[PDB]
RNA sequence: GGGGAGGUUUGGCACCUCGAUGUCGGCUCGUCGCAUCCUGGGGCUGAAGAAGGUCCCAAGGGUUGGGCUGUUCGCCCAUUAAAGCGGCACGCGAGCUGGGUUCAGAACGUCGUGAGACAGUUCGGUCUCUAUCCGCCACGGGCGCAGGAGGCUUGAGGGGGGCUCUUCCUAGUACGAGAGGACCGGAAGGGACGCACCUCUGGUUUCCCAGCUGUCCCUCCAGGGGCAUAAGCUGGGUAGCCAUGUGCGGAAGGGAUAACCGCUGAAAGCAUCUAAGCGGGAAGCCCGCCCCAAGAUGAGGCCUCCCACGGCGUCAAGCCGGUAAGGACCCGGGAAGACUACCCGGUGGAUGGGCCGGGGGUGUAAGCGCCGCGAGGCGUUGAGCCGACCGGUCCCAAUCGUCCGAGGUCU
RNA sequence: ACCGGAGCGCUGUCUCGGCGAGGGACCCGGUGAAAUUGAACUGGCCGUGAAGAUGCGGCCUACCCGUGGCAGGACGAAAAGA
RNA sequence: GUGCAAGAGCACUCAGGCGCGCGGGAGAACCCUCGCCAAGGAACUCUGCAAGUUGGCCCCGUAACUUCGGGAGAAGGGGUGC
RNA sequence: CAGUGGAGGCCCGAACCGGUGGGGGAUGCAAACCCCUCGGAUGAGCUGGGGCUAGGAGUGAAAAGCUAACCGAGCCCGGAGA
RNA sequence: GGUGAAAAGAACCCCGGGAGGGGAGUGAAAUAGAGCCUGAAACCGUGGGCUUACAAGCAGUCACGGCCCCGCAAGGGGUUGU
């Protein structure tokens, strides 16, 4: 579950290192965004001339969680950090070549994109 | 009535037998039923058993693996309509019963931790080539 | 107007098609029909099955001549199902059929003399900085002067639980006509060895 | 509340486990002890597994019971006297009965624990 | 001696009243099958023993 | 320029309260008003559509999280369907708080010769276990209910609930030069909230299992105990209780209406929705769903079981007794519980305790053998130990017994 | 151990609460206080009244008695308002 | 006494001395003292108040600034048993 | 420069002295206590015993603090039935 | 502060560990029996009469009625239903 002051690791290549979340994009109070939600963050730390500098207020798909995922099939999955990928206000990745693992969540959600990109999708 | 917990059981008859018996602690590649765009692969899952969660039916595990420097665990329902066989793949010494101690040592130092569990080792590579044989003639 | 006795005898989950499914049993043994209720003798309609069978000993009382008014080896529970009139002398599982939504009553697990936190899902209390002595605590009752009194219904801790909880429909799934068992969506009240009635919804 | 589960407790833990000890080490030193009914209720079931446990015989068992009687010689006695008379005897092993006496000045409610016979 | 304090000297009659539930109820007791002696059931009771 | 309503502002007055009515802000819990922020219904529009504007109707529900300040307020960030305004002693300190303000300490600006002073600043600064009544939440005891008793129920009357978005099909159709982009009807997925629930996921699980340090003991080794919390520490954990987990809910529908839209139609040859009459029309009203409920003293109904008098009072009400159905005691207990109550069982018995089996947890006990100088390792071994769960089995214990309970008034 | 601002670490401070331990609370036996107290047979609303009513008016509701609880009222207690 | 780098510290323990002059049950809310907690990790709040993190010794290493002593236990690291 | 040396209103930390923050207590164990935390700890140190200073007076690293549990002028008796 | 004229201060038996009582006894009187004359009130109790569990209260008053009691009745007393 990632919520307002969470950290998200930065999952592609836009020159993020980190996002902070700020707020979920579900409903009008959403208490916590998970894999698939897109959140409102602001880049924490930022790689040396990247197209995203620390302080932008940015867009980004929650790829990969810390909090188990139940699936319908009755399983679950979970990751060792939490990850974002940032993406277009019309919802594009404003990076290329998103690295490690995604949930197949994001299919289902409409992201297609990053799981391409995705170097595995779990 | 005075059954109550044998109707549950009864409740089972989705009960899985093929799957072979696997100690926490010991590495097993999973073939799972996968829905992806709207066909069905089986994407396999191979890492250590951390967590063995027994309840008969609806006993379920996890495994752990590092993919793409990320590590990741699933949960498998252990009579999944969905696990097509879990390949067994190494016998380890896990001296525990949970072990997600595994998760903040992540490297070599697990190898140094999680030997190959000798005996084990040779009760399959017996008993299965073993009885190999005794299908033949 | 369907409706049969059972038993919350507990649940697992199941796998339909391709998914996981959260089912509760309900075992729901064959209830003989012990009066009926009719719009002239009754003055409304319906139906009295009873349940468990009973020893004819402990059934010593003026039991055995209803009992025996309808010639039905003795009960140990009867309630009645409202506006539904069967035929036969029981009703059994094969009321339902698979994918028909039920209304399952039963009795909420007793919680006590229980806390406004836990009755109403209050606030309560700060655990730090403030006072300590109301940390669990419903805090203000009231206003002042006016109205000088406090409403009637002000949600206050006390005995929570352990009452008559009707949860709308669930889905049916497999019955399973054999062992007597009827298989649900898992969410129904009281514990483990309950009775707890199943009938049709309102769906439409 | 969360009673939901079961078995009881006066004292706290390090102190209860110490209690029931005792009361044991009593009962098969003086085979009849009075004590108060919960008290006893209590203690009741635990002996039973340490007479059971001697109908056994291996050292482990010995041993095993030398953990909560902490008295070679009684434990002797447990396995050379106490056990034998109750093979083909499966559990009950122990009896209590209410006495009508109360404790006086303290009104607690007594009765009899009795190594079964 | 402080905070909530009671505003008025409650009446003799109120007070006697709270008190209706006060009165306590005699023993329960039996004839044993031994002595013609008197018990609490289920107790054992001195000067008559028991049997088993 | 004029007339009002409200009683949320700033005031005026000085009427209760100076043998005391604790002040701002917050928290917690709200509940009311409507002069409506959203959602529902509508009229006009300088309304093509989409979006809006203004007015009307409508409290049913909803009305986010942060930055700054003690702040209220306000600005700002990110959202939203919307981030409504007021009342309740500017609701709530015998509910919390105490940042603000107005005790004593100290300082700055400042005024004063001075002591000191300042709706000027600044740092510090004791917020009182026990509820009598009313009120409220829950729970019993009594009696009542014109015979007594067991079981099942009617529902007068109350209470709970009531939100809302997004994407898709319709259809890229109506409208429009284009850009844009609908009504209506249908589908799917969410947010928050509510009620249940433990299968899953995730907690705890105070002795269920393991390991480890120091020490002191049993018994020298082995093995084990105490203590290091009220678990010494650590790793892990069943049932139970739980949310982060699972299910379900908001309806549908019927009815009557609001604004409003109309049919027919006078008065008033026409005209008009109205005066007679009628139809449509709201997230709102009444129903419906859920829960409580016959102290509904207006004490309801059904099914069933027990049933005359044995002695005084001259008609009359009663009084005393052993009984009936049946009930109570006492006991074993319970996902029932503060007590009580409720429910099950009480030897014709599985209710608890043991014992057994399973489920489950721990993760290979001890002892012996074997390899190694040794710490250890390996085998016996998934061993040993093993709460609570699902069962079984009369080994122990629910022994035996006591008490109460009608004889049913009058036209 | 001064008072202000910021960051890292860490956290039940918070989202948002849950379980558990014990000492109380509860129940039984012994002992047994206190402030307070005009007397009390002490309900809701809308009025009204010295202008904030259990005690006036009107209407509504309400069988008798308690036990565990909550703090809105008794302009509750306390201190002849600082 | 033993152990811990040392000690009058800490844990356990000799000698010696005590279990604190109301008990018994139950296993509600609530209060106190204490333990743990998924994801998050100051969003709490007047204020990280409170809790937590850190923690001994040994070695490596250590900045602005400085009144040349300091700042230093800066910081950050590695080792620790048998 | 190395050695030796062993200074200091020096550092860490018990006794001892003290009271920083929080919680608890608030008809208390207690008319100032308890717990956790914290400050000093060779000095302007703590401390036993013997002494001296007092009411417009003493004493005061100064708070109008202290001067026998309320000190902007102690307690007692008196003027006094101000 | 107070037995009584006088101690005649209660032998003796009985229940009880005692205390205290019950008889016996003394005295004019012992509810004059030993902090004992008289022994009021608040206050606690036991027995009896009337009364009360659909009812609204400064507790009374006015009326009628029922019950109980004193008197032959006319009357009065107690209680309280409306
Ligand atoms: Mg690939
Ligand atoms: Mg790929
Ligand atoms: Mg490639
Ligand atoms: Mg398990
Ligand atoms: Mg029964
Ligand atoms: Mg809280
Ligand atoms: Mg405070
Ligand atoms: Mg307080
Ligand atoms: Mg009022
Ligand atoms: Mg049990
Ligand atoms: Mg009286
Ligand atoms: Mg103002
Ligand atoms: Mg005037
Ligand atoms: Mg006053
Ligand atoms: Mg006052
Ligand atoms: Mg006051
Ligand atoms: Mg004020
Ligand atoms: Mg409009
Ligand atoms: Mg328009
Ligand atoms: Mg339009
Ligand atoms: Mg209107
Ligand atoms: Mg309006
Ligand atoms: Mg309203
Ligand atoms: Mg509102
Ligand atoms: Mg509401
Ligand atoms: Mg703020
Ligand atoms: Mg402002
Ligand atoms: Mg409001
Ligand atoms: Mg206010
Ligand atoms: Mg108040
Ligand atoms: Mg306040
Ligand atoms: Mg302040
Ligand atoms: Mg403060
Ligand atoms: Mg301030
Ligand atoms: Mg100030
Ligand atoms: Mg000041
Ligand atoms: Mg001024
Ligand atoms: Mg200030
Ligand atoms: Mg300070
Ligand atoms: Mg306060
Ligand atoms: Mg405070
Ligand atoms: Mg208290
Ligand atoms: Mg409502
Ligand atoms: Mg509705
Ligand atoms: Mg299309
Ligand atoms: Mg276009
Ligand atoms: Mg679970
Ligand atoms: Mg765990
Ligand atoms: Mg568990
Ligand atoms: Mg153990
Ligand atoms: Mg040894
Ligand atoms: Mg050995
Ligand atoms: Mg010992
Ligand atoms: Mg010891
Ligand atoms: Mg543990
Ligand atoms: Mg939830
Ligand atoms: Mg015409
Ligand atoms: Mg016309
Ligand atoms: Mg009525
Ligand atoms: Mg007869
Ligand atoms: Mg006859
Ligand atoms: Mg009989
Ligand atoms: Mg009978
Ligand atoms: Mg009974
Ligand atoms: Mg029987
Ligand atoms: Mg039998
Ligand atoms: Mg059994
Ligand atoms: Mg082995
Ligand atoms: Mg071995
Ligand atoms: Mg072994
Ligand atoms: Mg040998
Ligand atoms: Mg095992
Ligand atoms: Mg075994
Ligand atoms: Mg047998
Ligand atoms: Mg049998
Ligand atoms: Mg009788
Ligand atoms: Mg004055
Ligand atoms: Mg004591
Ligand atoms: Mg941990
Ligand atoms: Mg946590
Ligand atoms: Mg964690
Ligand atoms: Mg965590
Ligand atoms: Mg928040
Ligand atoms: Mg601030
Ligand atoms: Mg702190
Ligand atoms: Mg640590
Ligand atoms: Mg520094
Ligand atoms: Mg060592
Ligand atoms: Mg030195
Ligand atoms: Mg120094
Ligand atoms: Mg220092
Ligand atoms: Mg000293
Ligand atoms: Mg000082
Ligand atoms: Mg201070
Ligand atoms: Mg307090
Ligand atoms: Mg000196
Ligand atoms: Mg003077
Ligand atoms: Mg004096
Ligand atoms: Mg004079
Ligand atoms: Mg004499
Ligand atoms: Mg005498
Ligand atoms: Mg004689
Ligand atoms: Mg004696
Ligand atoms: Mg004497
Ligand atoms: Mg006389
Ligand atoms: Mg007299
Ligand atoms: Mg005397
Ligand atoms: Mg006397
Ligand atoms: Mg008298
Ligand atoms: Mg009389
Ligand atoms: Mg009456
Ligand atoms: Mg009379």
């Amino acid at each position: 579950m990632i919520q307002p002051q969470t950290y998200l690791e930065v999952a592609d290549n836009t020159g993020a290192r980190k996002i902070m979340c700020i707020r979920v994009l579900k409903g009008s109070n959403a208490k916590y965004a998970t894999v698939g939600d897109v959140i409102v963050a602001s880049v924490k730390e930022a790689i040396p001339r990247g197209a995203v500098k620390e302080g932008d207020v940015v867009k980004a798909v929650v790829v990969r969680t810390k909090k188990e995922v139940k699936r319908p099939d009755g399983s679950a999955i979970r990751f060792d950090d939490n990850a974002a990928v940032i993406i277009n206000n019309q919802l594009e990745p404003r990076g290329t070549r998103v690295f490690g693992p995604v949930a197949r969540e994001l299919r289902e959600k409409g992201f297609m994109k990053i799981v391409s990109l995705a170097p595995e999708v779990l | 009535m005075n059954r109550g917990a044998l109707i549950k059981l009864v409740e089972s008859r989705y009960v899985r037998t093929d799957l072979p018996e696997f100690r926490p602690g010991d590495t097993v590649r999973v073939s799972y039923k996968v829905k992806e765009g709207n066909r069905t692969r089986i994407q396999d899952f191979e890492g250590i058993v951390i967590r063995i969660r027994r309840n008969g039916f609806n006993t379920t595990f996890t495994v752990r693996k590092v993919s793409y420097g990320v590590g990741v665990e699933r949960i498998f329902p252990l009579h999944s309509p969905l696990i097509q066989k879990i390949d067994i793949v190494q016998r380890g010494r896990a001296r525990r019963a949970k072990l997600y101690f595994i998760r903040n040592l992540s490297d070599r130092e697990i190898r140094r931790k999680l030997r190959a569990d000798r005996k084990r080792i040779d009760k399959d590579r017996a008993a299965e080539r073993a009885a190999k044989e005794e299908v033949q003639k | 107007m369907k409706g049969i006795l059972g038993v919350k005898v507990g649940m697992t989950r199941i796998f339909r098609d391709d998914r996981a499914v959260p089912v509760t049993v309900i075992l729901a043994g064959p209830c003989p029909v012990v009066q009926r209720r009719t719009p002239e003798k009754d003055g409304y309609t319906a139906v009295q099955l009873g349940f468990l069978p009973q020893n004819p000993k402990r059934v010593n009382r003026p039991l055995k001549g209803h009992f025996a008014k309808a010639g039905v080896e003795p009960v140990r529970i009867l309630r009645e199902i409202r506006d539904f009139n069967p035929e036969g002398d029981t009703v059994t599982v094969e009321i339902f059929k698979p994918g028909e939504r039920v209304d399952v009553t039963g009795t909420s697990k007793g919680r006590g003399f229980a806390g406004v936190m836990k009755r109403w899902n209050f606030a309560g209390g700060p655990d730090s900085h403030g006072a300590h002595k109301i940390h669990r605590h419903p805090g203000s009752i009231g206003n002042r002067k006016t109205p000088g009194r406090v409403y009637k219904g002000k949600k206050m801790a006390g005995h929570y639980g352990a009452e008559r909880v009707t949860v709308m429909n669930l889905e049916v799934v497999d019955v399973i006509p054999e062992e007597n068992l009827l298989l649900v969506k898992g969410a129904v009240p009281g514990p483990n060895g309950g009775l707890v009635i199943v009938r049709e919804t309102k769906k439409a | 509340r969360h009673l939901k589960s079961g078995r009881k407790l006066n004292r706290h833990s390090s102190h209860r486990l110490a209690l029931y000890r005792n009361q044991a080490k009593s009962l098969l030193t003086h085979g009849r002890i009075t004590t108060t009914v919960p008290k006893a209720k209590e203690l009741r079931g635990f002996v039973d597994h340490l007479i059971h446990l001697a109908k056994r015989g291996d050292l482990h068992a010995r041993r095993l019971v030398l953990r909560d009687l902490q008295d070679v010689k009684l434990v002797r006695k447990l396995f050379d006297e106490i056990a034998p008379r109750y093979r083909d005897r499966q559990g009950g092993y122990t009896r209590v009965l209410k006495l009508a006496e109360r404790r006086r000045g303290d009104g607690a409610p007594l009765a009899l624990v009795e190594l079964v016979e | 001696a402080k905070h909530p304090v009671p505003k008025k000297k409650t009446s003799k009659a109120r007070r006697d009243a709270r008190r209706s539930h006060h009165a306590l109820t005699p023993p329960i007791l039996v004839p044993c099958p031994e002595c013609k002696a008197m018990k609490p059931p289920h107790t054992v009771c001195p000067e008559c023993g028991y049997y088993a």
